[PDB]
């Protein structure tokens, strides 16, 4: 039975180098190539390159030329991956793979039947930044028989996560806190909203409580209708 | 070179998933399944050949450059992300997630101008909320002085609500303070099965 | 009526009994004398499909060359499987001779005679023969040496050009000499001389042929991306000594775009600790012999790999390949296939 076993996950900073291994067994190691594929949530899986144990022949994806090195140890039947100059875009789960068809005479590299269990690698700055919390105000005229929407926009923090509660958790009904998005700036943002009876806008006070543990930040923001 | 569609399928157990991949080149096409927190698994290779262990509910077809993976009678183990592959090239992936059926519900639409507090920062964020709707499929388009906007918005969607089985979505339009003050009318247009026509919520910048 | 089949071929040669040369001695015990009057029957109105990349003649030649090297080029030390084997390693006489492969009774070899045949697909002029031409079992990487030349144009060979995992064989129609030398009185230092005028013209023609197969994209050469010395350098055996020559200068993109004309001298070194192409492990040999070590060869082919990746660039990058010695035999056996008569 063919098996591929990979080294454990690791956390890196920008600029660092990473090294992972993949130990193969259950077949003749030199008969077929080993590939490296990285999966990042939301992105297409990316082929990094293959390596043929025979003489350690390699082929690297063009876009990774100069940053990547694939080697192997013949005795321990182990393949190795090194990736230099890490950035946030390198955050991914890394797999080694081998084709389904592999004999002593012939192979087809690309039908990946065999995958290692995967090696998660996170590449992030050690710096932290607290959220900016802006209100999302209801409306102008209070309709006595309708429902109003309000919330607060939680912008430009790093890293994940932030959590939001309302009135210190007293208000839960109709609350939607959205999954964060990663902005072009490299910083995260999310929105938290809640629907409430429009008749309570002049009576009830609505505070969103924002928590961001990495920056040790807790901020309360009162969301009220704009005066005009 | 590999165009996989759609991005997301929201289906109930028992239904059938239809996933398609358009190619432009020559070679055998494979399909992979990635279950949550697991390594990808070879499902199909060479267009329609089922890998070992794969039940016949999975089947691959091909018409011209269009390859299709159809999964009949969906089970729990079938949900996850699917990828087509040709040589070193992979599709963007299709997320097949569990959807619980309910009646059609139109979204309540709300638009939020940028805060005055934020406008001090030099940036402006306009938020559009689509609240409590079903099914998941919804289109949001931003218009600024009746001009279609592209590349300056991001959306986020909630997981299906465990109580009323609805979804909610927020779209954020981000502009610079200078670019924001250049225009007057800001609108988000919402199209959804529960609306007889697309609904537009808007405000005129400045006036309250 | 015949069908494609495989069998146990026998070998023929012109090995001499008085020669102490290694290949000769092997062929003396393993082969029969060649036929002075070989017969070739040209088949009319006969179209046959060939596939050089799935030709089992190649598998048998591989077995023979391994057996030859194993029975001759015995290392002082054989480092394999964690264990250490110490044998006697005397200096030998080494010079590959032509070897013919032939079919037994009931089987015949079909030979493709299309001048522009690329290795796979149908063939119009087909002939019938009992034996192949004389093939020298030259073991090398990056460059094919002392082989046959293409008839008409330069021929690009690959099981599938769209597949970056598949080796590319460039078959030249004009040989270019390479003159390697280890002068007498660092004893392990050597060099190869190549006429830069002939090579750069040939190399230019190679890029133009590749343009035809890659939509007129910019064709760029690069040194290997990594691997053992046997493949990152031009590896070959001359007079029993293992040579490792650096080929960075042989693939000068500047000289195929002034001043590059002249004589190219590649830095070579004779190693004693080598990785065996038999897929075994490491072998340790004696220090090089004294005197002038020299051998002149014909570059008749080039082994290339093509870069891949999720890109959109308008240039294709090629790098000197090799390491799979079975490919060396494919480059000569490409026009032959074994069939069985009923
Ligand atoms: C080239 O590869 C395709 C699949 O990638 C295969 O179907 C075809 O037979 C190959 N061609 C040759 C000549 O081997
Ligand atoms: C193939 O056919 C032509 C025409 O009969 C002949 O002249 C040519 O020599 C043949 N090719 C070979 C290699 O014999
Ligand atoms: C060789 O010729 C066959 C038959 O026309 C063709 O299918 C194949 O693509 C060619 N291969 C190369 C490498 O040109
Ligand atoms: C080398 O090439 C020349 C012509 O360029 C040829 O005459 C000679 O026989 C070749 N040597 C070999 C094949 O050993
Ligand atoms: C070799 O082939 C090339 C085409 O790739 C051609 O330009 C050249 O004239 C040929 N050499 C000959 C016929 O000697
Ligand atoms: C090969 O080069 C050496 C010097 O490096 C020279 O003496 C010899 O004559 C050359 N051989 C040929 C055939 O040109
Ligand atoms: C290289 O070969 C050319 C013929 O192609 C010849 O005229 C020239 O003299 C050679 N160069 C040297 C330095 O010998
Ligand atoms: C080959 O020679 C070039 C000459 O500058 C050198 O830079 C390169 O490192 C050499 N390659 C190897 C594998 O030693
Ligand atoms: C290519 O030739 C130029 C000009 O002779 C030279 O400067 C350069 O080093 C050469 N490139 C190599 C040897 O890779
Ligand atoms: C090629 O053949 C010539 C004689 O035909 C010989 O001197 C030379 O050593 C051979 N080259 C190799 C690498 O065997």
């Amino acid at each position: 039975q063919v098996r591929l076993s990979q080294s454990g996950g690791q956390m890196k900073k920008p600029g660092d180098s990473m090294r992972i291994s993949c130990r193969a067994s259950g077949y003749e190691f030199i008969n077929c190539p080993i590939n490296w594929i990285r999966l990042a949530p939301g992105k297409r899986p990316e082929w990094m390159g293959w390596m043929k144990p025979r003489y350690g022949a390699v082929s690297y994806a063009r876009q990774l030329q100069g940053r990547v090195t694939m080697t192997r140890d013949m005795y321990s039947e182990t393949a190795f991956l090194e990736l230099r100059s890490l950035t946030s875009d390198d955050t991914a789960v890394y797999f080694c793979t081998r084709g389904k068809y592999c004999t002593a005479r012939d192979y087809y590299n690309w039908d990946f039947e065999h995958w290692g269990q995967g090696t998660p690698v996170t590449v992030s700055s050690a710096s932290t930044k607290g959220p900016s919390v802006f209100p999302l105000a209801p409306s102008s005229k209070s309709t006595s028989g309708g429902t109003a929407a309000l919330g607060c926009l939680v912008k430009d923090y790093f890293p994940e996560p932030v959590t939001v509660s309302w009135n210190s958790g007293a208000l839960t009904s109709g609350v939607h806190t959205f999954p964060a998005v990663l902005q072009s700036s490299g910083l995260y943002s999310l929105s938290s909203v809640v629907t409430v009876p429009s008749s309570s806008l002049g009576t009830q006070t609505y505070i969103c409580n924002v928590n961001h543990k990495p920056s040790n930040t807790k901020v309360d923001k009162k969301v009220e209708p704009k005066s005009c | 070179v590999l165009t996989q569609s759609p991005g997301t399928l929201s289906l109930s157990p028992g239904e059938t998933a239809i996933i398609s991949c358009r190619t432009s080149q020559y070679g055998s096409l494979a399909w992979y399944q990635q279950r949550p927190g697991q390594a990808p698994r070879l499902v199909i290779y060479s267009g329609s050949t089922r890998a070992a262990g794969i039940p016949d509910r999975f089947s691959g077809s091909r018409w011209g450059p269009d390859y299709n993976l159809t999964i009949s009678n969906l089970e729990s183990g079938d949900f996850g992300v699917y990828y087509c592959q040709q040589y070193e090239f992979f599709g963007q992936g299709t997320k097949v997630q569990v959807d619980i059926k309910r009646t059609v519900a139109a979204p309540s639409v709300f638009i939020f101008p940028p805060s005055d507090e934020q406008l001090k920062s030099g940036t402006a964020s306009v938020v559009c909320l689509l609240n409590n709707f079903y099914p998941r499929e919804a289109k949001v388009q931003w218009k600024v002085d009746n001009a279609l906007q592209s590349g300056n918005s991001q959306e986020s969607v909630t997981e299906q609500d465990s109580k009323d089985s609805t979804y909610s979505l927020s779209s954020t339009l981000t502009l610079s303070k200078a670019d924001y003050e250049k225009h007057k009318v800001y609108a988000c247009e919402v199209t959804h099965q529960g609306l007889s026509s697309p609904v537009t919520k808007s405000f005129n910048r400045g006036e309250c | 009526v015949w069908k494609d089949a495989d069998t146990t071929l026998f070998c023929a040669s012109d090995a001499k009994a008085h020669e102490t040369e290694v290949h000769n001695v092997w062929a003396t015990h393993a082969c029969v004398p060649t036929d002075p009057n070989p017969q070739e029957i040209h088949l009319e109105n006969v179209t046959e499909n060939f596939n050089m990349w799935k030709n089992n003649m190649v598998e048998q030649m591989q077995e023979d060359v391994i057996s030859l090297w194993d029975q001759s080029l015995q290392p002082c030390v054989k480092l394999t499987g964690g264990s250490v084997i110490k044998q006697a390693c005397p200096k030998i006489s080494f010079d590959p001779i032509p070897i013919h492969y032939c079919t037994p009774a009931g089987y015949v070899i079909l030979k493709c005679n299309d001048k522009n045949f690329n290795g796979t697909g149908p063939c119009k002029n087909v002939s019938s023969v009992q034996c192949t031409h004389g093939i020298k079992p030259v073991v090398s990487t990056q460059l094919l040496l002392n082989g046959s030349l293409a008839e008409e144009e330069i021929i690009i060979r690959s099981e599938n050009l769209t597949n970056n995992a598949k080796t590319i064989i460039v078959h030249l129609n004009k040989s270019v000499e390479i003159n390697c030398t280890r002068p007498s009185n660092d004893i392990r230092k050597a060099y190869c001389e190549i006429n830069g005028t002939k090579w750069n013209k040939v190399l230019k023609q190679v890029t133009e042929k590749l343009k035809e197969h890659f939509n007129n994209k910019t064709i760029i050469f690069q040194p290997p991306s990594g691997g053992d010395l046997e493949i990152t350098m031009h590896h070959f055996n001359c007079r029993g000594e293992f040579f490792y020559c650096n080929t960075t200068q042989l693939f000068n993109n500047t000289c195929i775009g002034k001043g590059c004309n002249g004589t190219i001298t590649l830095p070579c070194k004779i190693k004693q600790i080598i990785n065996m192409w038999q897929g075994t492990g490491q072998a340790m040999y004696a220090p090089p012999i004294d005197g002038k070590i020299n051998c002149v060869s014909n570059i008749t082919g080039i082994l290339l790999t093509r870069d891949g990746g999720a890109n959109n660039t308008s240039n294709e990058t090629f790098r000197p390949g090799g390491g799979n010695i079975k490919d060396n035999w494919r480059s000569e056996l490409y026009k032959y296939k074994v069939v069985q008569i009923e």
